[PDB]
């Protein structure tokens, strides 16, 4: 995916788990889902 | 609605593309000079490390591993120099595109910022070349000097050198945008400290995007970005 | 519905795979000869530019930068020659698959077209090699002769050479496709002049697909395709 | 995406804007959308 | 629900990352020794083939084509060695994560399996190096010795060597997992013979994932996997 | 797609056609579709 290997994705996930953590990771996930839903409803 | 915003965008993209083409023509006319400038640090480091190796004992040089190699290196250097030459024209066309959307105060906020950012980028590129590139190249050649023979090929070297200059320019720019946002007032040290958790994830995403699919390159690119973020926090704190 | 069209397709793909395997066996038996044929222009160019460089002054050759390098170059050459030798078997099996779907007129339309296209592909590959490759290789070696040393490795060279030959064959085919569609009558000069807007976008898409992710290679591949389109327009206009 | 970088996608978009333009670019977009919808309804 | 499984996972991933970092530090301290170990067979093969070529006639060595070449090769070797040294800590931490989910019998099912698999991986790596790498390297250098000059670069060689070692370790492991699953009883020869249709597709998928986008590399990687599957069928049959 | 070329995908499809065949290829396709639908309904 544009010069981004699977291991690099795993490292990004690792950094997200480490630095966001038990809190703010579900919050970030729900924010990303809300942004994606807003994009989908705007492009509809 | 989108008809004028497509017609004008088309005309401005045409002007920018013509500027890039003219810049590429000029750059290919002077590609020997530009390639000599780009390769001067490599030759200097090779000669210095050759002297060091001969002192230790008492060879390496620039190669081409493809023919499309040398011709395409000339074309690649000319293309980048063409983009650089056209960059004022592209930026001016983008400003004309964006300007009728900004208010009068935003105009004064932006244009000096553009000049300062461009100057900082230039200072970063010059610093990269004149200070960093000699010492870094000498260190890196001497690192494998007692094991391998440095048959450095121009094809990978041109890209590596261009990344070094572009990255150092961007590295000089990012602190200045932090300092500008701290002066005008949109961020504080608390903002930069409280958004580090997401900043590091975005930094690793950027490192993955800007590097080959290897993880080690990703970490090697993330480390300078984290250091730049910390320097930015310090700058905003003292402002 | 799909049961016979999967059984027959399976058997024909099996025949094609067996043909490709046998071609690979024969090609690996004669891989030394095929590699000598592929490398002959490279050696000739290196010797000629060496003579030029020695004249100016008053070295470069073919290398391997990996083990899998030489062995895999032999395997690659054998694979391509095997695919090429199996191409009559594959094309005949594809014809056997498609034939019950075409009417009797389409058959007479297609078969001589296939023969002519194959002939033009062969003429293009021969032209590429014998005319283009000597002069082009000499020019490309001499372009970087006064700066770098040509340590050309076989691994990239085989791919470069195969791309050159395949591209010249396809370039010789496509005008023939235009001339065939003009004689039979499905396109005119107006059709090719009115569909150039989408033709250029598809050309750039193909250039992106058939090149590394660099933009410069994309433009370097798009330019010949645009020239081929223009030549096609001329051919259809004169028909 | 199969040896097709982001910059190459941007160049394809540049060529599309330049050569299609104010007209025939919305037409091409609607034709592509119609083709995608037809493919989706056929594979349904 | 996910709160403890994220807090504990965060702490265990932190400990694993710290272990990887400490292993990297130790490995970069001893990177000269590790690189000597890695490059010893290459030097031996080059010397042997030099002797063969000198006998036939009556040169090649290890190179670097980039500065990032030597330095990044040291960093890559240190990173792999660090991951290896951290592997006991990472695996023990994964066990600590997984254990409260397994029943008491599954625990004794798993642990000796892990020890045996690790031993087989080590035996495979040692076998790869000491037996396979000398003969294979000599053969592959001698294959292109009468045509090309072996200017083997360290950057591609480190990856090639690591791929060989890791692949031989995995190849030694997979038969052992087949034998284990046969001894305990979860598969028979019928299961492995009847699931080959899907196994071969998965093998080709894995070969595509683990190889460059070339088809030839995919087949060259699928063939050992098919041979391993057949050997596994034999092992489970004799069990 | 993660070092997996288009020709490699075509080779995987070729192997699937050869080894699964007239039978068990529709079965495998419907099983993959069912797995994808189950994943989609679980992540919903």
């Amino acid at each position: 995916m544009f010069g981004m290997g699977f291991s690099e994705i795993l490292v990004i996930a690792l950094v997200a788990i480490l630095f966001l953590g038990p809190d703010k990771l579900p919050e970030a996930m729900v924010q990303i889902a809300k942004f994606f839903n807003s994009v989908r409803k705007t492009i509809n | 609605s989108m008809k004028p915003h497509l017609a004008e965008l088309r005309q401005r993209l045409a002007i920018s593309v013509l500027a890039v083409f003219v810049g590429f023509i000029i750059a290919f006319t002077f590609h020997n000079a530009i390639l000599g400038w780009i390769t001067k640090p490599l030759n200097n480091a090779l000669i210095q490390v050759g002297k060091i190796v001969e002192k230790r004992e008492m060879n390496g040089m620039i190669t081409t591993h493809q023919v499309g190699g040398a011709f395409f290196v000339a074309l690649k250097v000319s293309f980048f120099a063409g983009i650089l030459m056209a960059m004022p024209v592209i930026l001016w066309q983008l400003w004309l595109f964006i300007a009728p959307g900004l208010y009068d105060n935003e105009k004064k906020m932006v244009l000096p910022f553009v000049v300062g950012g461009s100057v900082m980028f230039l200072i970063g590129v010059l610093f990269a070349y004149y200070v960093v590139t000699p010492f870094g190249f000498q260190f890196l050649i001497t690192f494998g000097s007692f094991l391998y023979t440095p048959l450095i090929n121009i094809e990978d070297y041109v890209g590596f050198f261009t990344k070094i200059l572009i990255g150092f320019g961007i590295a000089f720019e990012l602190p200045v945008v932090a300092y500008f946002l701290a002066l005008l007032g949109l961020i504080t040290d608390k903002t930069l400290k409280d958004y580090f958790k997401y900043a590091i994830v975005i930094i690793f995403l950027l490192a993955a995007f800007l590097t080959p699919p290897d993880v080690l390159t990703q970490l090697l690119m993330a480390a300078p970005l984290i250091l730049l973020y910390g320097l930015s926090i310090l700058i905003v704190h003292y402002v």
